[PDB]
RNA sequence: ACUAUGGUUUUUAUU
RNA sequence: AGGCGGCCCCCUGGACGAAGACUGACGCUCAGGUGCGAAAGCGUGGGGAGCAAACAGGAUUAGAUACCCUGGUAGUCCACGCCGUAAACGAUGUCGACUUGGAGGUUGUGCCCUUGAGGCGUGGCUUCCGGAGCUAACGCGUUAAGUCGACCGCCUGGGGA
């Protein structure tokens, strides 16, 4: 209730050219094991080599633009009751939340692989139907259901 | 004081709606005030001034 | 009693609190007020305005 | 069949539901909608929102009326006597009147009370 | 701020 | 005092002032008794939109004979008769004397070209401090819980009751 922080400033990679390179690599990334994370960054590209479209050195960042967050849901407690609010995602988080949601399917599907269970989520990026959605769609339900909030 | 065939002189002391003002606003104080109110309530059930509003 | 306008504004302009009307006092005091209670709390309170 | 330029609506708010009804000054009516057949429930049945897509679903009546002048007659305490103002007068309506005409005893016979818990 | 709600916790030792 | 706030027409109780005057202790209180009753209930007929004790149906829940939702009988309205009850509240018996100061509200009367809802005397009502006094303490304080003069009720540790 007292102890107030901010958020570290980072550099975009010197051969990549993007700020995504300098996050992402600690997204997914467990046990310590960074270089395990830089073993498998963007090495869907592969199973993704003939839906890549020109340039692989934006390949992935591209993506961002069809995961497209718009809400994030709050959920909190005022005297008895727990209520929940659809807010707008903020000028810098949003590209947090779309480098969260884009590993979604990473392992929690039977594809076997990091690389294969991607590739095949990041082809149902348009509609984002069945399975690992649940987060990036059932969040907007709640913002098309109420269009009318304090 | 107390006479419904003006109603030039009723009108300062009511509202489009003709409801009664209060006499705190109007200068007219409490006795004066009881006055008017009999001449207003005697135009109303004449029909010379409105009664109940709706709109 | 009910407040007269040619038109609602678009904001309510609220100053005061509590106050009916205008998405406010939603299904509340669904109990009776009474004819002589709102006098008592005249008595049991003087200065309620400024808290 | 023809177009007459010209209605009047009659809209309802609650703490439960809402009702929007189009109508001619003839006191004829020509459509309608509600917030619980809008497909609501419970606390949300009468909000601003349940209320705004009433309010959207009943602008697509009277087209073939022509109607685009609209006087609106206004009850019930509840927020949806606003935002179907709001909706109804941006799907191709225009205001000219506003009044509220909520029913008031003035007053008697006693005083309501309900539901204590 | 106000969840839609719940009844009941053996006894005894600073004189 | 219970109580009185749709309006009308009839009828009627008690209260207040100036100055002048008449009568003259005609003034006060009071066991028993009398008259007066909000609401509920009751005698009896009529009414009965609405509100709703009984209660049914539904729902809540451990249960739900209650709180919640939909009804619904008595009762609530009237005339007339009973029942005298209370957190009866300005809690403090009835009537009356006495005491330092201020400000406000209301309304008479007498006075001021009122040539001012305003003033200066002066009564009735009323509201808030507050001097003296009282009170564990809050609080009363000229409409006293103070100081005196008359009359009459009520009280005597908790529980059982």
């Amino acid at each position: 209730r007292r102890r107030v922080i901010g958020q570290r400033k980072i550099l975009p990679d010197p051969k990549f050219g993007s700020e995504l390179l300098a996050k992402f690599v600690n997204i997914l990334m467990v046990d310590g094991k960074k270089s395990t994370a830089e073993s498998i960054v963007y090495s869907a590209l592969e199973t993704l080599a003939q839906r890549s479209g020109k340039s692989e050195l934006e390949a992935f960042e591209v993506a961002l633009e069809n995961v497209r967050p718009t809400v994030e849901v709050k959920s909190r407690r005022v005297g008895g009751s727990t209520y929940q609010v659809p807010v707008e995602v903020r000028p810098v988080r949003r590209n947090a939340l779309a480098m969260r949601w884009i590993v979604e399917a990473a392992r929690k599907r039977g594809d076997k692989s990091m690389a294969l269970r991607l590739a095949n989520e990041l082809s149902d990026a348009a509609e984002n139907k069945g399975t690992a959605v649940k987060k990036r769609e059932d969040v907007h339900r709640m913002a098309e259901a109420n269009k009318a909030f304090a | 004081e107390i006479d419904y065939k003006d109603i030039a002189t009723l009108k300062n002391y009511i509202t489009e709606s003709g409801k009664i003002v209060p006499s705190r606003i109007t200068g007219t104080r409490a006795k004066y005030q009881r006055q008017l109110a009999r001449a207003i309530k005697r135009a109303r059930y004449l029909s010379l001034l409105p009664y109940t509003d709706r709109h | 009693i009910k407040v007269r306008e040619n038109e609602p504004f678009d904001v309510a302009l609220r100053r005061f609190k509590r106050s009916c009307e205008k998405a406010g006092v939603l299904a509340e005091v669904r109990r009776r007020e009474f004819y002589e209670k709102p006098t008592t709390e005249r008595k049991r309170a003087k200065a309620s305005a400024v808290k | 069949r023809k177009q007459v330029s010209d209605g009047v609506a009659h809209i309802h708010a609650s703490f439960n539901n809402t009702i929007v009804t189009i109508t001619d000054r003839q006191g004829n009516a020509l459509g309608w909608a509600t917030a619980g057949g809008s497909g609501f429930r419970g606390s949300r049945k009468s909000t601003p929102f349940a209320a705004q897509v009433a309010a959207e679903r009943c602008a697509d009546a009277v087209k073939e009326y022509g109607i685009k002048n609209l006087e609106v007659m206004v009850k019930g305490p509840g927020p949806g006597r606003e935002s179907t103002i709001r909706a109804l007068n941006a799907a191709g309506f225009r205001i000219t009147n506003i009044t509220d005409v909520t029913p008031i005893p003035h007053n008697g016979c006693r005083p309501p009370k309900k539901r204590r818990v």
